[PDB]
Formats: C-alpha cells, structure tokens, sequence
RNA sequence: UGUUUUUUUCUGUCUCGUGCC
C-alpha cells in the first residue's frame, strides 16, 4: 500500500523534515570536516564515504544560500512536502518531463504555472 | 530518500564510565551503535546530526548499569516505492543492469528495459546501444530509474528498479 | 551437434567468434589490423619482419577463413603462408589480429551508419555553430583509432545534441590543428567585443557562459584526444614515492612503497616490467600510490599560447583572455583527467600482457613432457616406483610401482622409519621387503624437509646396496619435486583410479605418472585443474582470461607438435581424453569421437577412419590431419596428412630408389627400410618436390618437404623435453 | 645426528506412618 506516487506514508513519515541532495551533501561534508579533527577519534565507515561519493555527484549547486532561495520560493506554494525533494532534486527540462515522472502534477496545477518553476529551478543550477 | 527526523535511543552505561566525562563518554556510545544501521520501522539511517537532551539516568536495582533514553536528532534514509531518483550504473551484465542509491544497490532486468536497448558482448565494455548506436549508456553514468519495490535483509536495505517510464536516460 | 558435427572445426570457429571468418576483400584489412596492433608500446615480431609480417598474417588469415584453419594448423601445415617458425605465438597471434581488425572494422561501420543517420535527421530538421554530418565519415574511416573514434563520436553526440524526435573565441578545428602542429595558427576571436558583450547577446549576466561551451567543445573534438593520446603513454616517468600511510603499511611490499624517493620510473618500467604494474596496481588499491609523471610541467604551457590572441588593447586583450579561459577550463574539463585515464589505462595493459607472458612461459616451461623412461628413450616403457611419503617419522609412506603404459601395477606402504628414536635398521627391512615384494624399473620420491630428503637418500643407498631397483641390478631411484604429484593424487583421475586408498597411494600414483607421461596428465585434466598452479603473482594483478587462453593455446600447440595416440586413448583411461587440446579437433568433437569409437568400438585403422567411418568431417580431417595419430596405414600416425601421402610415397622410393607400383602398402622397402633408419637422403631434392607439388598438387613444398621427410623416417615424434633431474637449488 | 596418549553432572515416580521445636 505504501506508494509515494499516490502520496501515502506512514503516520510516523507524515512529519518528517526533507532534505535536497545539496543539504545533505554539505550536512554530510561539515560532518567529516568536524570529524577528521580532534585527533584520536574513531575514523569514518564506509557508509559515509559511499553516501559521501553518491551525493557529490548531483549537487546541483554550493552555495547554501542556493539552497534556501530554492526553498523558500517553493514552500510559498500549496504541493506537499514529498514534491519538495524530487522536484527541486531531478530538475526536469520541461514540464512535460516533470508530470510524467511524477504522476502526482497531472492535473494538479497549469502547464505554465509549472514551466515557469522549472526554468526558475534551471537558471538557480550553477 | 533521506530526511531529518528526531528518534530516541537507550544505552546501558557500565559503572567504569563514571566520572568527569560522563556525557562525553555517553555521546561516544551513542555516536558509534545508531550510525549505519538499519531497521523496518523508521529505514536506513546515515549518520547523528545532533542531539536534543541526555535523560535522567535510572539505576536498575541489583545492577550497576544504568539506562539513558537520549533522544537525538538524525537523519534516516527510508526511499518508498514509486520515487523517482538519480542514481549511477555500476555494472552491466546479460542478466541485468547493476546500480548504486546511496547505501542501497537496486537491479533492472533485460524485461524492464525496451527491445530498442540491445546487448554488445563483442566490445569489450559491457554496454547497451540501439540500431542507430546514437544513444550510449555504460558504467559511471548519472541513469535516473524507478523504485518499484522495496526490501529489507535484516536491516539490510536492497530494492528494485524499473525503466518502463519515458524520460530515463542521460539529463 | 554444431561443436561436433559443424562443417568448420572447433578451434576454427572459436578462435573466429567475433569475425565469422575472412573475406577475400577483409582478408588484408585484418591483416593490416593486426600488423599495426601486433606491437606498438613493446616489440613484438619485428623473425617476421614489417610487410613480410603483415603478408604472413593476411596469409594465415586467408587460410582460416577459407579452409577453416586454427593456430597449428596454420602454423605448421600452413608455415609458407605464415612466419616458417618464426616464434610459437604464431597462430594464436594471427586469430587475435584477425578478430581485433574484425571488431574494429564492425565498430567502424556502426559508428559510420549512426554519422549519416544523424546528418539525415539534422538535414531533414534544420533543412526546412551548425550541425553538419561530415564527421560521420571520419568515424567510420577511422578504424585503427578505437578509443579515439569512441571519444569523437561521443563528443559529436553531445555536440549536435543526441536528440532522435523518431561565434565565441577560436573553433574547435583551428585549435585542434594549431595544438597537433604546436604552432598556433589561429587566435582567438580576434574582434573588439569582450566577454562582457558576449555575455548579454545568454542570460545568465556572468562571462563564464562561453567559457562551459568552449571547454564541452575542446573535451568533444577528436583532434584533441588524438593529440593528447601518446603524448604522455608513450613516456610517463611515474615517481613512485609512499605516502605517510602507505609507507608504514605497504613495508616495501608494493611499487608504491619499496622505493621511498624512488622516482621518475618511465613507461619501460611499468609496461615491460609488469611486476612493477602490479606494486603499483595493489599500492593504488587500499593504502595508496604514487604514479605521476611530472612532466606537463613543459607540456601544458605550449598549449597556452596557441588559440589566443597575441595583442592587448582591450579588443585583442578581451580575446586573448577569453581564449585562455576557455583553454583552461577544457583542460580542466578533459585535459588532465583524460590523460590521467589514458595513462593508467596503459599501465593496466601493460601489467596484464607482463603477467599473461609470464603465464606462458611459465607454462611452457613446465609443460614440456620430460619423463624418465628406461634408457632415456624388456616390455613398453619403465616401471616407475613411484614414493610419496608423508613424513618418514615411523608413519606409513606411499610407495606405489606403476607401469610404464600409464597404469599402475601394484604399491605398499613403511610404516616402520627411522616412531623410533634410535632405530636404523627397521626401515633399511622395510625398503628392503618392498624392493623384494616387486620388480620396478625406477625409483621416484618425493620431498618435504631435510628428514624427506634424509629419508629418500637412505632408501637409495639400501636400494643400491642390495640391488633393489629390480632384484638382480641397482636401480637409480630418480629424485621427483612434490609439485604435479601431489596435485594429480587429489585428482578426478586419482579418485577414478583408486578409491578406498589412503591419499599417500594416490600422492605415489601422481609422481608414478608424472615421471612417465606429463602429456597424458595434462590432457587429462580440467583447463580448472591447470589454474591451481601459479605462474607467478604479477598473474593474479592481470586478468586471468588471458593466462588461461595463452595456457590452452601453449598446451594445444604441444599437443600438435607430440601428436596424439588413437589406440592410447581407447582402452586406457590413464591416457585417455587426450583429443581436447589438438588443432581443429575441440572438445566438443573429441568427446563425440571418443563417444562413437566406444560405442561402434572402432580402432585406429588409419588417418582416414573418421573420414571413412563418418564420425568427423571433411573440414574436421583436414585441419586434424597432422594431430591424429594411429597405432598402425604406413603414415598414419604420423604428420603425413591424406593430401600429402603421395608425396611422402613418391618421396620415400626415390630416397630408397625402389619401384614404383602404387605405393601406399604393398612395397615395403620404401617405407619398412626408410622408417627404420635414413636410406637415402641426396636421392630426394628440395627442388624436385617443390616442382612436383607446384605442378601437381597446386602447393609449393619447399617448407613441407623437411616435415614430410621426418615423418616418412620417424613417425609419432613426441615434441616434449628430456627428463629433468632435479638439481641443487631446483631440489631444494 | 632423535624425543608415543585429552573422554566427563549426573537423578527416580506416587502414597501412608512415626518423632521433634
């Protein structure tokens, strides 16, 4: 039954806080910087370097400021939290793409009211 | 798909730990036992941003150790079925593609993918072209795709991917 | 059905996979192929030389594709066409050419039909920084260049866009010629606009819009990698140096840590040297490793100038500028890290071509069958004693006598050695009471420590002393290395041939056989079995796949060259399943031949049984011809083919200076008096046979008149060596 | 130029009578 495409989760999920592939990157980067000090510390996993190798590689853009522009310009609109992360992650070209990835925008909102978003989440890419 | 969520956590504290670096030596037991686990209720979590509180510690009777519910504010990373994500090919085999989300390797089969895609076992890289060999894709390659299904081996996470939808490909 | 009953033979259609043989046309391009990759970084058949090299490899393709011609088969029955014994990897380099220029030329039409469908799609689109289909062409022609034309055609899908519906700075050609030529003949875009007018007319508000299209143009551009490619693979002096981890962990294990200032090693290093390859490889794996070249500091300063602007007044200057932006930011795109690649892409094929040669040798080395027969050639063969014990510490050691037809005959075991602290005279009883128990030809023991060696020069002196090689002479107990003993007792064989045994009876049986006929031993055995020895440990760094190729083409050229037994691998299982390795008859069909001679229990009546029983085709007889061998017509077991039997009659009355009245069995002294010793040698001329075969015969046997006459005077002519004593560092 | 050993918590039934603090 749990389908994120039909927007249903747990009650426990329902709450949670998203997180972009940027903010996790630069979360996961300020981690190991603190981490690589203070010396006789118990060094990193492997888990942390895979993580680290595979968020590097679809960061979008550094810059912090990036990242709360980004969202503060989307949480001004009515789409739940779940369109928050993939959206603002996969960075379609068209509208056309978007709606067919994510079945969730079919009907939900105008062809324009959506092209515009992503040309705006376009020209924001570094 | 990761996330920001508080969680709690107890750990027993032997007695030998007593002393001025009580909190410190109850953040270094706490650090290394909740990172890079996993479990079927909240999924796969990668690491402790922060903690919120340390709790009053309950001394059990006839037993020196001694109990702290902390509760510490992580992230967790529980990718549900129907995301869409953009991952990187590992491999490339006959039996099917190889792929790496984070902490989770998923598999597409030769079935999911279109009859256009064909095999080329003759070059010595392991790739899949079309007629036209006008589109390419190979290892190392920024291949969006579909989670279909999902699977924990004891907190062990490893799903299913799918390319049956338009637009998965090279950006 | 189409291993065994194909019209083609097994090697044939292996070794042509890719290619499903040679056209008359693709003939020279694949030799052409093969000639130009036979050895670029290395030398390798400089022998043959340039075009002889090149003629010898079309010849032998020819010859494979037409009549089905494997790498013995070509390199023996087709020694004209090819290099006369130029070197063993002969055929096998051959096939490898052939399907390289194979691949090579399908990967050059493909590449060269996607080029004119997206010029037709971008003509049928724009035709109702252009896109044109002219590199198309270029790709398709450009076969050699494999990693080259990938890297062009991949930057000419990205350039034009890639899409299937159903003016800034210098161009990338200009550049392109004035890097390879290193003179820059053009500059940049010599104009008085700067990047701050360029970077309105896109909207983005910043100057480095051109500078991200520049570099995808420059990484994109064939030229680019052509000019990059070999100038740093052909040298690269890779510093090898530890790092502050590596030092302490690798303990001087690796490349990357034996040499602490160790640096400046060039390609010859890596590439000839494939241990060095190796280090580098296991360094680089975990802890670290230290390859760099350090030479682009001056390389990558000649490239600045060209492509920019030589004037500054801000027209000149903005162009100079924006023209060295848009060189370092494709250098920094793909400039370094394409070299980078292409320079451990080369290290990694160099270690793994030092590791398959090392494989090859060592497999030629060991290979060669050396037994120790009696008289170093009463009844057929030696009876081996073969002795492996498992301590000669009062524990029962493995003493089997086996027969020279590659049986054993009967073993025994010594518990009694010298268990007891002060006991010399029990085990000399012992030995004593197994010399009596048998009559062996050989004595063959094995070693562990200096007490095995202790223990089996006790048991030869008392088998001297008391005469105890056969019961009325001393026989030398021959020395024999625990080391194909050993691993041919835990055998399928060892287990077929003696179940309910201890492993010191098996162990026995292995060094019995060893030391009689390591041919039938290799033959026998899965190549699996063949990959427990190691080669050396530079193998294990490089891929395998190409150890054990090398490895069955080494053993299948062996093969040829000793020949195979008909009647050996009929009814004995020791040497038996010996038609694997032989040039045109695979497993597939040795199998189904072995099968049928089972099953209708036919002999080796002669080299044409499989052609008259039905068993093997006319292409399979063909490229077997020189393989197949018999017990008993005159040149059956022999390399004399069913073409060449003529000839070798012919040959072989004028040698003896009989009559002649069809030759094939009934005259005797031609071929009785010839096979027992050299008749006459001066009555046959080389001359002579050539014209006879170019006249009748439609071949020159100017090379084949020599193997011809070899096997009229000695037939079944085993290629391996001489029995190896063992010696005092190889004892050891 | 040599020197012989390694296995271990078992476990018992239901009923009646007598004596003692």
């Amino acid at each position: 039954e749990e389908d994120a495409s039909q927007l249903i989760f747990p009650k426990e999920f329902e709450t949670a806080e998203t997180l972009l592939n940027s903010e996790v990157h630069m979360l996961l980067e300020h981690r190991k910087q603190q981490n690589e000090s203070a010396e006789d510390e118990q060094e990193l996993s492997e888990v942390f370097m895979k993580t680290l190798n595979y968020t590097a590689r679809f960061s979008r853009f550094k810059n912090r400021e990036t990242i709360a522009s980004v969202r503060s310009l989307l949480l001004q609109k009515k789409l739940h939290k779940f369109e928050l992360a993939c959206l603002a992650n996969l960075c379609p070209e068209t509208a056309e793409e978007s709606k067919a990835l994510i079945p969730s925008l079919e009907g939900r909102f105008e062809d324009e009211e959506l092209q515009q978003i992503l040309d705006d989440i376009q020209t924001k890419r570094s | 798909m990761f996330y920001h969520i508080s969680l709690e956590h107890e750990i027993l504290l032997h007695p030998r730990y007593f002393g001025p670096n009580l909190l410190n030596t109850v953040k270094q037991k706490l650090f290394t036992e909740v990172e890079g686990t996993c479990t079927g209720k909240y999924g796969f979590v990668i690491a402790v941003t922060t903690i919120d509180n340390i709790g009053a510690g309950v001394i059990q009777p006839g037993r020196g150790f001694v109990l702290y519910p902390v509760k510490y504010k992580a992230i967790v990373f529980r990718p549900f079925k129907g995301e869409v994500v953009d991952a990187v090919v590992t491999q490339v085999n006959k039996v099917g593609l190889f792929t790496e989300i984070g902490p989770m390797s998923c598999f597409i089969s030769r079935h999911s993918i279109p009859s256009e895609m064909e095999f080329d076992p003759n070059s010595n890289p392991p790739c899949y072209k079309t007629m036209d060999e006008d589109i390419v894709i190979q290892q190392d390659d920024e291949i969006r795709l579909k989670i279909v299904g999902t699977r924990v081996d004891k907190n062990d996470i490893f799903a299913i991917g799918s390319l049956m939808d338009d637009y998965l490909g090279l950006v | 059905n189409e291993i065994r009953a194909t019209d083609l033979p097994e090697r044939f259609q292996l070794r042509s996979i890719p290619v499903k043989g040679a056209e008359d046309d693709e003939l020279e391009e694949e030799a052409d192929w093969i000639y130009r990759n036979a050895f670029a970084t290395p030398t390798i058949s400089l022998s043959r030389k340039g075009p002889s090299t090149i003629q010898k490899i079309k010849e032998a393709l020819g010859f494979m594709r037409n009549q089905h011609f494997e790498v013995p088969f070509i390199a023996f029955y087709r020694k004209e066409y090819v290099e006369p014994e130029l070197h063993i990897n002969d055929l096998w380099r051959v096939w490898q050419w052939d399907e390289k220029w194979t691949q090579l030329r399908i990967r050059k039409e493909n590449l060269t039909r996607l080029f004119e469908k997206m010029q037709a799609y971008q003509y049928e689109q724009i035709s109702a920084i252009r896109a044109l289909d002219t590199t198309d062409m270029e790709r398709l022609k450009d076969v050699q260049s494999m990693d080259e034309l990938k890297d062009v055609y991949n930057h000419f899908l990205l350039y034009y866009g890639r899409d299937i519906p159903k003016k800034f700075g210098l161009t990338p050609e200009q550049f392109g010629e004035n890097l390879r030529d290193s003179y820059q003949r053009h500059e940049t875009e010599q104009f008085p606009a700067e990047p701050l007018e360029l970077a309105k007319d896109t909207p983005e508000a910043v100057l480095e819009g051109a500078r991200y299209m520049v570099a995808l143009q420059i990484a994109r551009e064939p030229l680019v990698r052509q000019v990059l490619r070999q100038t740093f693979q052909e040298r690269a002096k890779l510093n090898i140096t530890p790092t502050k981890k590596g030092r302490k962990d690798v303990d001087e294990a690796h490349y990357a840590y034996s040499f602490k200032y160790l640096k400046n090693k060039p390609v010859k290093e890596l590439r000839d040297d494939q241990f060095l390859k190796i280090c580098l490889a296991e360094d680089e794996g975990l802890l670290t490793t230290d390859i760099s070249i350090d030479l682009k500091g001056t390389y990558f300063e000649e490239i600045k100038q060209f492509y920019y602007r030589d004037e500054f007044s801000h027209q000149v200057q903005e162009w100079n500028r924006q023209r060295t932006m848009a060189i370092e930011r494709a250098l920094q795109q793909f400039l370094y890290v394409q070299m980078a690649k292409e320079l451990k892409n080369k290290l990694l094929a160099e270690a793994k071509e030092y590791v398959i040669k090392a494989c090859s040798r060592k497999l030629y080395n060991w290979l060669r069958v050396a037994p120790y027969r009696p008289d170093q050639q009463q009844g057929k063969g030696i009876r081996v004693l073969g002795i492996a014990f498992s301590s000669a510490r009062d524990h029962p050691v493995f003493c089997a006598l086996v027969n020279g037809e590659g049986e054993v005959t009967d073993f025994l075991r010594l518990p009694h050695f010298t268990e007891e602290r002060e006991k010399k005279a029990q085990d000399i009883e012992t030995l004593k009471k197994f010399l009596l128990n048998k009559k062996p030809h050989v004595v063959t023991v094995a070693g562990e420590n200096r007490d095995a060696q202790m223990l089996i020069e006790d048991v030869k002196r008392i088998v001297h002393e008391l005469d105890q090689g056969q019961q009325l002479s001393s026989i030398g107990v021959e020395l024999v290395d625990n080391e194909l003993a050993i691993l041919y007792m835990n055998s399928k064989k060892s287990e077929a041939e003696f179940r309910d045994y201890p492993p010191v009876l098996r162990q026995a049986v292995s060094l019995a056989r060893r030391i009689q006929d390591p041919l039938i031993e290799f033959a026998q055995v899965c190549s699996e079995d063949i990959l427990c020895l190691k080669f050396h440990p530079l193998q294990e760094h490089v891929v395998k796949e190409e150890l054990l190729n090398a490895l069955y083409c080494e053993f299948i050229n062996r093969v040829n060259e000793v020949g195979v037994d008909v009647n050996r691998a009929i009814a004995h299982p020791y040497s038996q399943a010996l038609i694997q390795y032989v040039c045109g008859l695979g497993p597939r069909k040795g199998t189904h031949l072995l099968k049928i001679l089972k099953q209708n229990n036919t002999r080796l009546e002669s080299r044409t049984q499989l052609v008259t029983m039905c068993h093997m085709g006319p292409k399979v007889f063909m490229n077997c011809a020189g393989f197949l061998k018999i017990d008993t017509e005159v040149l059956d077991g022999s390399r004399v083919h069913p073409e060449t039997y003529e000839w070798a009659r012919k040959m072989a009355v004028d040698a003896l200076e009989y009559d002649e009245s069809a030759e094939d069995a009934n005259p005797a002294g031609a071929l009785e008096e010839i096979l027992e010793n050299p008749e006459r040698l001066k009555d046959l001329d080389l001359d002579a046979f050539a014209e006879e075969l170019e006249r009748q015969g439609y071949g020159d046997k100017h090379i084949t008149l020599y193997d011809i006459r070899a096997e009229l005077s000695c037939r079944y002519k085993d290629l391996r060596t001489a029995y190896r004593s063992p010696n005092t560092e190889e004892i050891f």
